[PDB]
């Protein structure tokens, strides 16, 4: 959104609605706040207890919208999908520990919402093969993490240029 | 969802969906090549979905 | 092989009021067929005898004078002939010095100069057709029957005229033009995609021009076929039918004049549909024999896109270098793997700050080597997930119709180029991963040598103690 190719496609569609002889064709633009990748990489990287030798797993090509700019260490604990039923079915205590979940059956934002209510620090989301059968194991993806909808930095009122933000 | 729940407009959505959900849907491999590999007859199905929205 | 067009005469022009259409087939108007229908109407009334004397002089003047006037506009047809033939081929434009955008403007000026010739030499004859039509009205005034007029000739002329309707084929023209127009819009959509990859400017201008003329002939085909189907629909719509035993004289004149004009539309339609049918099939075969010069200039573009756009020659070098780095590190531990066993047996009875350095560095060395082997496995896994993609495009380029007739094979080749275009992001990010893991193999490559230096310092200090 907001890229140049979006605006070229919008000029193409807005040309088509003129060429098909619609009764009236109109455009409506407004300014929003999204989140995009930084020029520095974000990584997930195994730390030994010694603090001496440091091993890395991936520089993920895909990112999550509306996350926080941070960096943390700690224990990792598997959770099924991040249902609230899952977190209350677990044996290991959740708090103070990064979690991993599998994508599917719930929006990303409710996974992060439940893992935030149980006081965890980190969330890593992946795709297993059983729910998602594919061949290419080195593949990345995308999701918004905002619970609720709309541009979050203007809730309730619209994001035009009359609000002065 | 914001038409139904926030505004109060009756909203409707539909899909011809296989039992397991579509694998590469928010993905860098979502493209027309692998799409026509999954669905071998895309023209007829798109004809059906446009027919339903026409009704 | 045929690279030229012999018959050009599909050009036509209509009046400013759009009332009359001129054609380059004889009898060059629709109204002569109406007049030949009005002979067969005048044979059934004994009142109108003078039509057979007047209309011979009138329509003989019209046919001789009309064919004369086209004989005046022959000379511009010869120049537009040479201009189509020179502008259309690559060899004739190759022997012609002027540029293509230069010569196409000459094509426009000679084109509407030609159609301007034809209309400007029939301007008088349209007024002539008005005058003869007024004479048909005047002779139809002379009918004796004032108020109760049959309507016995009319219902039968719909029958004999309906036999002339059942003679003509209609279905083949409709199915033909729908299939053909589908192939046309597929072709025009195809050239826009094909003119971005391939170098040559000449053949691509030939194909763009021939698709322009092809579009004109498709338009005239739709027009004349539309008037034929509307004429048949109105006449058979009158064959339900309303059945008066008697009508007014001017009502009867409105009837015979009415469906007589429908005979003029139909009989004027059949030969025009024949000529345009020949035109679309011929121009179609010209376009196919133009794409036959293009596919060989496209195949090398596929065989140039594969090897450079799947990043294979660079990635194989990365895996080769990291492999040689692993053999270097395991070579050094192959060198001193006994020397660790010399430097474990001594110190365990003394001032042990020194094991805190030693088993530190030994665990660092072991876990570093295992880290490098896991790195090599990750990079080769990425490589397999790239070469699977390249192999799949090779399997799509191997299987082709042979047995591909016509232009479908060039659409297969363009679909393979799109099949290399739809898969760029996966290979890009995958190759970026290969770069990352190689960088960190460099970092462990310097770290392992610092470790071996620390092991040597351990050895000489154990020798000191
Ligand atoms: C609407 O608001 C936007 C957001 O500030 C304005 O766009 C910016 O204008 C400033 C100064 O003209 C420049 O930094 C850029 O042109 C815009 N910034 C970005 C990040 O896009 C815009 O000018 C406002 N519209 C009006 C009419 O004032
Ligand atoms: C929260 O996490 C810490 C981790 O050190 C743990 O010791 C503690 O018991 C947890 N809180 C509760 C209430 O269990
Ligand atoms: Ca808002």
């Amino acid at each position: 959104a907001g890229s140049q190719k979006d605006e070229n496609l919008a000029l193409y569609v807005e040309n088509q609605f003129r060429e098909f002889k619609l009764s009236k064709v109109w455009r409506d633009q407004h300014f929003v706040k999204i989140q995009v990748k930084d020029s520095a990489q974000n990584s997930v990287i195994i730390v030994d207890k010694n603090g001496r030798l440091v091993y890395l797993v991936e520089n993920p090509g895909g990112y999550v919208a509306y996350s926080k700019a941070a960096t943390v260490t700690g224990k990792l604990v598997h959770a099924n999908f991040g249902t609230k039923k899952d977190f209350e079915d677990l044996y290991t205590p959740v708090n103070g520990s990064i979690v991993i979940v599998r994508a599917g059956k719930i929006t990303f934002a409710e996974k992060v919402a439940n893992a935030e209510s149980l006081n965890a620090i980190g969330v890593l989301i992946y795709m297993d093969q059983t729910k998602f059968p594919i061949v290419n194991a080195e593949l990345s993806f995308f999701g918004h993490a905002h619970l609720g909808t709309g541009d979050p930095y203007t809730p309730g009122f619209p994001s035009f240029n009359h609000t002065q933000f | 969802f914001p038409f139904l729940a926030y505004s109060g407009i009756p909203a409707v959505s539909f899909c011809f969906c296989e039992d397991t959900d579509y694998p590469y849907l928010g993905t860098t491999m979502d493209t027309y090549k692998e799409l026509i590999e999954r669905i071998p007859e895309l023209n007829k199905v798109a004809r059906a979905a446009a027919e339903v929205a026409g009704q | 092989s045929t690279n030229t067009t012999d018959n050009i005469d599909y050009f036509d022009i209509s009046d400013e009021s759009n009332y009359y259409l001129i054609s380059q087939l004889r009898p060059h108007f629709s109204n002569i067929y109406f007049f030949d229908e009005f002979k067969r109407y005048a044979s059934y009334h004994t009142e109108i005898k003078r039509y057979e004397d007047i209309h011979k002089t009138k329509v003989n003047s019209l046919l001789n004078e009309a064919s004369r006037a086209i004989g005046i506009c022959n000379r511009a047809k010869n120049t537009v002939k040479g201009l189509i033939n020179i502008l259309e081929n690559p060899q004739k434009f190759k022997t012609q010095r002027e540029s293509y955008d230069v010569k196409l403007r000459q094509y426009e000026e000679k084109k509407e100069a030609f159609r301007g010739c034809l209309l400007n030499k029939n301007r008088k004859n349209l007024d002539q057709i008005k005058k003869i039509n007024n004479e048909i009205r005047d002779l139809l005034e002379k009918l004796k029957c004032s108020q109760d007029c049959q309507t016995n000739v009319y219902f039968d002329m719909i029958k004999i005229y309906l036999v002339d309707f059942k003679k003509m084929p209609y279905e083949n023209y409709d199915t033909f033009i729908k299939q053909y127009k589908n192939s046309y819009l597929s072709g025009v959509d195809m050239i826009r995609k094909i003119e971005k990859q391939i170098d040559n400017p000449v053949t691509i201008n030939a194909i763009k021009f021939t698709q322009k003329e092809m579009g004109y002939i498709i338009d005239r085909f739709e027009y004349h076929l539309q008037k034929v189907k509307h004429s048949i629909d109105q006449v058979t719509a009158l064959s339900d039918g309303v059945k008066p035993k008697q009508v007014t004289k001017n009502r009867l004149k409105e009837y015979y004049f009415n469906i007589g004009n429908y005979y003029s539309i139909f009989k004027f339609g059949k030969d025009s549909l024949n000529m345009l049918n020949k035109a679309l099939i011929h121009k179609e075969k010209i376009v196919h024999n133009l794409l036959g010069e293009l596919f060989g200039h496209l195949e090398e573009r596929i065989s140039k896109l594969i090897d450079s756009e799947y990043f294979i020659t660079e990635s194989n070098n990365i895996i080769s270098q990291s492999e040689e780095t692993l053999k270097l590190a395991e070579d050094v531990y192959d060198k001193n793997t006994k020397l660790i066993e010399d430097l474990t047996l001594y110190p365990h009875l003394e001032i042990n700050e020194f094991k805190k350095d030693y088993d530190n560095n030994v665990e660092d060395l072991r876990e570093s080597i295992i880290y490098i082997q896991s790195y090599v496995s990750s990079i080769k896994s990425a490589y397999r997930y790239n070469v699977l993609e390249k192999d799949s495009v090779e399997s799509k380029q191997k299987n082709i119709p042979a047995n591909s007739n016509a232009q479908k094979k060039v659409d297969e080749l363009l679909s393979i180029i799109d099949s290399i275009s739809y898969s760029n992001f996966s290979v890009a990010e995958n190759f970026q991963k290969m770069k990352d893991y190689y960088k960190e193999i460099e970092k462990l490559k310097i770290k392992i040598l610092q470790l071996i230096e620390a092991i040597k310092k351990y050895q000489q200090h154990v020798e000191e103690l």
